């Protein structure tokens, strides 16, 4: 016989199959050749000649499996307390099967329910619909099965469920495989695979475990303190999660977590707020480190105790920084906030997992301590910064190691971007900078060099603008002294003779000469020699000498010894007037320097302090009549 | 290169691919994986002339001789029997 | 006179050369010190003092204005 | 590693796991719950045969390359091959 | 009796002072009035009448401690394998008696011995001198008990170390006494109280130690990798710890550790720094935790591996910032450092306990990575980055919170500091800004405000100069265009008229145009209008109008249906000259305008691409002569 | 004619009417003319002629005593 | 919490140990080797009994905000009491 | 206020400071915790005034009056026998 359609017996060849598909649903033996012979026949009544039988196979194995279903419920009902095992035991021979019978009558259903089925368009917009013997099989089976017990299946399942919470572990493997099964008898629904277990299960057990943990919460509360009961609601999240992962379908996992922190942590935010303020004061290491996960898990418990620690960072860095001795207020200020500054982002990243907001919210409060003017000066904050720049920028006898100060300049920047007004921190600088270079106070200019790329890199280009042009001034300036000296070559000043070109952009030296100086002549020449030198090589530009800030050495033979001092300008051209008179009234001094009162008086007075000159007028106020003569008997 | 050859002892036939170039030991060790013959006893005939135990494209099985459709033809004879093989049943 | 150093401003006499708001020299004479803030922008301190009884915002980059130096 | 057939006539055509693969019925009855022999009473030699090379013509140009070459089918044997494939899911 | 002196027997009572010491040097019972009878013979000998018998006292006392500590010496000699314990116990049971003396001997050795007692300036710059009888015993105990059995006790106290180590635990209450008796020997030493114990058992015990831990290493090496030699080294350091803390006086503890260091560790340096050049790559989370304590205690241990780590994150960071797609590149490229930046964060706080070379050698790389010019256009990074903030600060369609991109600017300033030129930035950042603001794209002001005051905190006053001018120019120029309104109303333009006052200085509009515009006649009353306002109010300014940049919106009447369509000021007039005639000439429209024919041309190019106007002449480019036509049948 | 916007910008008559090299109105010609602006990336304005002069004695802005760039 | 000191004539003495620790002689004879009792063979009743009141006054004024009073001694005695403190070291 | 008080039966002697307005019976719990008698067989007499357990201050024992130069007097008895006091030895 070949594949022809032809007139089958219905009868005897559905006993057949009826026989065969019995020995399947038990797992009973099955000879390989009657697999194939029931395949023959179930292709032969499938296209039986007179009428094709399809759906009458379909209704005799339906009605057949609603027979073996409703005698499976009859043994389900007979065992109690058994239920979810032997029920479980059911399942697995059922699914199984059901796989079994969905390879036998798969002609049935690709070539005739699928033919017939009800697309699922027109049931999302619309007799039973044909489904596949396997749909067929999970559907009678949730129908015959899951809803006549599910209120006991129900009960069992959370029961087993809340005697493992107690400590009383059932098997597993039942339960877990009854959850899988109700995952299972939906899984041929397209649309919402996992509606029916959220139906009938997932939510009464959710339910019942917000109320479980609630009381558990009550309990572990009224039973511990901040501490222990947060280790024991740690101790809980984690157990639950074990049991979830045990037992329950993955998908409800963040869910049931989710329900663990609300009834047991979250209805008690106003006490892990109330506790927390002195749990961070005491800086309790390994508290806060399990506070922080707790209050993350919640959407408002982080915020509040974030601010919280803000105002204790603010607090203890106030008083690291408030008894600063006036004498080295500048170099322990910077570390005074640099350790507090230190100390915490070490506990930031290690106990509290290094969670970004603390690392901001320490910023909040560093910056308004910092830049606090806590001392009566206004605002001198940045000013006692800037004067840690010298302590480590100027040229000590025995001067500690470069290499050891250049990691306390990157220590020094940490500070630095905790500073408010940043531009009158440069001001103040340049200034304070403009005197260290101007006497050769810095040790190296690399090393100062190193803060201007430092701020340009913190800072841009235009806040270290001014501070480049400074720094570069005096680097070609060395060349300029020695490439001036060379003209002489070329070409007697009789003085030993430096200059520094100051370019008037950048030098923060606003004060233009009021008097008009008189230079003396033992100085003319080389102011007459330089200027038109300058033009030479550098033409159209304008020359302005600040003679107040020249510098230089004068000796004196007159005395017993040769004594050697450095003076201004200002006081040379006082002290030559000597050198043809060994007395000077203040008129001629006047007449010879054209010194405004203010200033020649001062200069006088610092001559007469040293005495370098007598002041011959018995009156200690100097006037213009007030005539000073040499001191012929001064020593050092 | 592959050559699809069919090997038919009596009603027992099995289907393989092998290389053009490998000999009867290759797919004699095909026989003592499945069936498990001694090769001495297996006796390959390409249509009536024996092979020796010689590469597929020595013997003349070529790519465009031995295809999935077009598989090439030989039988197997065992201990020495002559070659016996049992018509294939006929189409309508 | 056994040793001197020369410290001098150095700047280009034609960018600046006259006060900008008014055609007259700095020096105390206006159509009157250099006055001078945190701009860095010096006119006639007559002329600074009236504009400051009036506006209270530097005339060129328009901030404003605190007195830096003299 | 190979899987035997029987036809209906009872000659012996042995080919590969996934030359029964290809089928889904034959994976159907392979996964029926040892040499895997599997019987075919309505299918004569000759026919089993011709669908073997299907299967070898199938797997081979399968995701191939190379252009497919026709695949010989004839008329005298066309009903009865067309009436297996529809028996083996193919 | 009283205590006046007195002819005393020095025979009698010195048998009995004898026997007495006897007794106490075995911790022998003694009657407590014995003791103060004892007390009273020794000062009446030191009183002695005829002459102070302290002198033979002392000598006497020396005497019998002499034979007392020979005999001890015999007796230490006679045990073998012993001497450790018996020697011990003897030292505890002498020790005692010794103070037990001195404290006898108070009265002898204050009148006596101290009055006497040569001074430690005269022992450093100049028979035995005199010493207190505890320090006598110390001083003899040393000299025949530690000096003539030195070597033996050195080797018996090394092997119990050894063993030790070896596993195998000796007693610690004998050799730790020992070891402490050897500076309490010469505890009464002023000088140098550690001298002896270094001479005699540090420096061998280290030298052995050295040996040791040098031949363990080799062994060790031999016989692990890196990882689990390293491990190993571990171990033995605290095991060593625990070993000197048991065993050792305190003060040598920190040396033996160095020299468990020395020998140890650093014997191969280039066998740590060999391996390590993968330990980062496969970021072993726990190995550096280890591998970086191990090359803090070496001194060059550090700074080469430290190195590695930058070239590390330097290839790291690269590949997460080279394969950006040029579409969304400036969003993703910000993201992209980010993680990068912020897993090392994490990384080096947590593993590398949190150094601060580590975090300053990752900015070290980071820097150089997201300044890197990778595309083909040059320093293309910071521009790239200021469309970032544009993504962030741009009003879109169901825009995201502004709450969330708080956080994300936030974020966005930790990059913000990788940047080398940040002022070019800067320049970029504002006409993007100018875009922003003049067509209200920005959410609102408060949000870009906090990116003003960000920077302003980030670089500084200067750096936001422009931009706060910016800022605060339309905030206040609300009011203005208000204001303005009221004086119609205190006096008709006939036309819907907004303004905005901008500020020459910060708004980034440098070109004037040549071309002198004409102003409509409908656009003229409105500018009389508002220039005349402006002086009223604002006096003694000049106001300059960049007609380009205006916006106006003209309504077509003429077509079939009432369009509205947005068109440049240059646009206004356009169509405005057809408002009298359908058709215009390029001449009119020249002379009308009387702005450039290159803009000119770009102007009516862009009407007819929309189809505003019809060109009249058949040739695609436009010349002088073009004429051009209205669209009456234009539709959108 | 439905609605317009004005931008317009805002400098005082008498604080910007000179150019650093000659002190020529910016908006006139310069000295030698009696001829555009030049901008550089320092927003100092120039005139081109006179700009172009400086730039040959030496490569620097005149108020800026930094090397000149043309931003327009 | 008290030591008895008996003199030469058997005259008991009980004060605090405090009181005692000051005499360094009396410190190294406690330390010596229940009533802490001890004789004192060389001294009679009255002179132990004023070293007693010398170790009040000394307690009591040692540290003491309040100006000192000085401490009497009698002629007849002063001999032996020196001598007593020489012996006990105070 | 802390007053000096020296008590004696006869060779016994012992020294304590006590409180003005401590009363006898402080001195007498002062026996039991050193002697350890009754405090009833205990009895003081303020030179051959018995006091009855009556504050320092009441009973004449003040800061003046009992000073650490110069304790106060007072003889101690127990159960009832006569005061037997033996007198200090004479100085040279
Ligand atoms: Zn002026
Ligand atoms: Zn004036
Ligand atoms: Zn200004
Ligand atoms: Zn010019
Ligand atoms: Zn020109
Ligand atoms: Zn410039």
């Amino acid at each position: 016989m070949s594949l022809k359609p032809r007139v089958v017996d219905f009868d005897e060849t559905w006993n057949k199959l009826l026989t065969t598909i019995k020995a399947v649903v038990m797992l009973e033996y099955v000879e390989r050749a009657t697999w194939n012979d029931r395949f023959s026949d179930i292709y032969a009544l499938c296209v039986a000649y007179p009428e094709p039988l399809g759906e009458r196979l379909y209704t005799e194995t339906k009605i057949f499996l609603e027979n073996h279903v409703r005698h499976l419920h009859k043994r389900v009902l007979e065992s109690e307390e058994q239920v979810l095992v032997m029920y479980h035991r059911y399942w697995e021979e059922y699914s199984k099967g059901a796989d079994y019978m969905d390879c036998l009558y798969r002609y049935l259903n690709t070539q005739f329910i699928k033919k017939n089925k009800l697309t699922e368009a027109d049931l999302q917009y619309g007799n039973e619909p044909l489904m596949e013997i396997g749909e067929l099989a999970l559907d009678m089976w949730r129908k015959l099965m899951v809803e006549p017990l599910q209120a006991i299946l129900i009960r069992m399942l959370l029961r087993e469920i809340k005697n493992d919470r107690g400590g009383e572990d059932p098997n597993q493997k039942v339960i877990h495989g009854v959850i899988n099964s109700f995952v299972h008898v939906e899984q041929y629904k397209k649309k919402f695979p996992l509606k029916f277990y959220q139906e009938i299960f997932e939510s009464p057990f959710l339910t019942e475990t917000g109320e479980y943990y609630k009381q558990e919460a009550s309990n572990l509360l009224q039973e511990s303190n901040c501490s222990q009961y947060m280790e024991k609601v740690l101790g809980r999240l984690k157990d639950e999660e074990i049991r979830c992962r045990k037992y329950l379908h993955p998908s409800s996992y963040t869910k049931v977590i989710h329900e663990c922190q609300q009834r047991m942590v979250a209805d008690h935010l106003q006490f892990l707020h109330a506790e927390c303020h002195n749990i961070i004061r005491q800086e309790k290491k390994n508290d806060m480190a399990n506070m922080y996960v707790l209050l993350r898990a919640v959407s408002t418990g982080l915020p509040h105790m974030i601010q919280e620690l803000q105002n204790h960072i603010h607090d203890e860095g106030l008083r690291a920084t408030s008894n600063l001795t006036q004498e080295n207020m500048p170099t322990l200020f910077v570390e005074s906030v640099l350790e507090v500054h230190g100390k915490f982002v070490q506990l930031i990243n290690t106990v509290l997992n290094g969670d970004q907001h603390f690392m901001s919210a320490l910023d909040k409060a560093l910056t308004s301590v910092v830049n606090y003017r806590e001392p009566k000066s206004v605002c001198k904050a940045p000013e006692l910064l800037a004067k840690y720049c010298d302590n480590l920028l100027k040229k000590s006898a025995k001067g500690m190691t470069e290499n050891e100060v250049e990691d306390r300049l990157t220590s020094f920047i940490t500070v630095f971007k905790y500073i408010d007004d940043k531009d009158v921190f440069q001001k103040f600088y340049a200034r304070m900078l403009a005197k260290r270079l101007i006497h050769g106070l810095s040790m190296s200019m690399d090393s100062e060099e190193a803060m201007i790329n430092k701020l340009k890199q913190a800072c841009g280009y235009e806040f270290t603008s001014k501070l480049h042009r400074m720094y570069t001034d005096m680097s070609v300036s060395a060349d300029l002294n020695n490439k001036f000296n060379n003209f002489i070559k070329n070409q007697d000043l009789g003085i030993s003779f430096q200059i520094y070109v100051l370019q008037a952009g950048a030098w923060p030296l606003t004060q233009a000469p009021s008097s008009t100086f008189a230079i003396p002549q033992e100085l003319e020449k080389s102011v007459q020699m330089f200027e038109l030198f300058y033009s030479q090589h550098f033409s159209g530009r304008k020359l302005t000498w600040l003679h107040y800030l020249c510098t230089g050495e004068v000796k004196m033979n007159y005395l017993g010894k040769p004594y050697v001092a450095m003076v201004t300008t200002y006081q040379m051209a006082v002290l030559l007037a000597f050198n043809n008179s060994e007395t000077v009234s203040y008129k001629e001094l006047q007449d010879s320097t054209q010194m405004n009162e203010k200033e020649l008086t001062k200069t006088i007075k610092s001559l007469l302090d040293v005495k370098m000159i007598n002041h011959d007028s018995e009156k200690e106020d100097i006037d213009a009549e007030s005539s000073f003569s040499l001191n012929m008997n001064f020593s050092s | 290169m592959d050559v699809f050859l069919m090997i038919r002892r009596h009603k027992t036939t099995i289907f393989t691919d092998a290389k053009e170039s490998s000999t009867v030991f290759e797919l004699k060790r095909i026989v003592e994986g499945i069936l498990k013959r001694p090769p001495d006893e297996q006796r390959l005939y390409k249509d009536d002339q024996l092979l020796d135990d010689k590469t597929l494209g020595e013997c003349g099985f070529t790519s465009q001789t031995a295809r999935p459709q077009a598989p090439a033809t030989v039988g197997l004879a065992f201990r020495f029997e002559a070659l016996c093989i049992e018509p294939f049943s006929s189409p309508p | 006179v056994k040793k001197w150093n020369a410290v001098a401003l150095w700047a280009w006499d034609i960018v600046v050369d006259n006060c900008a708001i008014c055609r007259n020299h700095i020096m105390d004479l206006c159509i009157c010190t250099v006055a001078w803030g945190v701009c860095n922008h010096a006119f006639h301190f007559h002329c600074i003092s009236r504009w400051l009884k009036t506006r209270q915002v530097c005339p060129l980059d328009n901030r404003e204005w605190e007195f830096q130096k003299y | 590693m190979y899987v035997k057939l029987i036809s209906s006539d009872g000659h012996e055509f042995i080919v590969k796991r996934e030359h029964a693969l290809t089928s889904g019925t034959i994976k159907a009855m392979l996964s029926g719950p040892e040499t895997n022999e599997v019987n075919f009473r309505e299918i004569p030699s000759h026919v089993l045969s011709k669908v073997c090379m299907y299967f070898t013509y199938k797997v081979r140009y399968t995701n191939s390359s190379t252009e497919i070459p026709e695949f010989p089918i004839a008329p005298e044997i066309a009903l009865e091959l067309l009436m297996a494939a529809n028996f083996l899911d193919c």
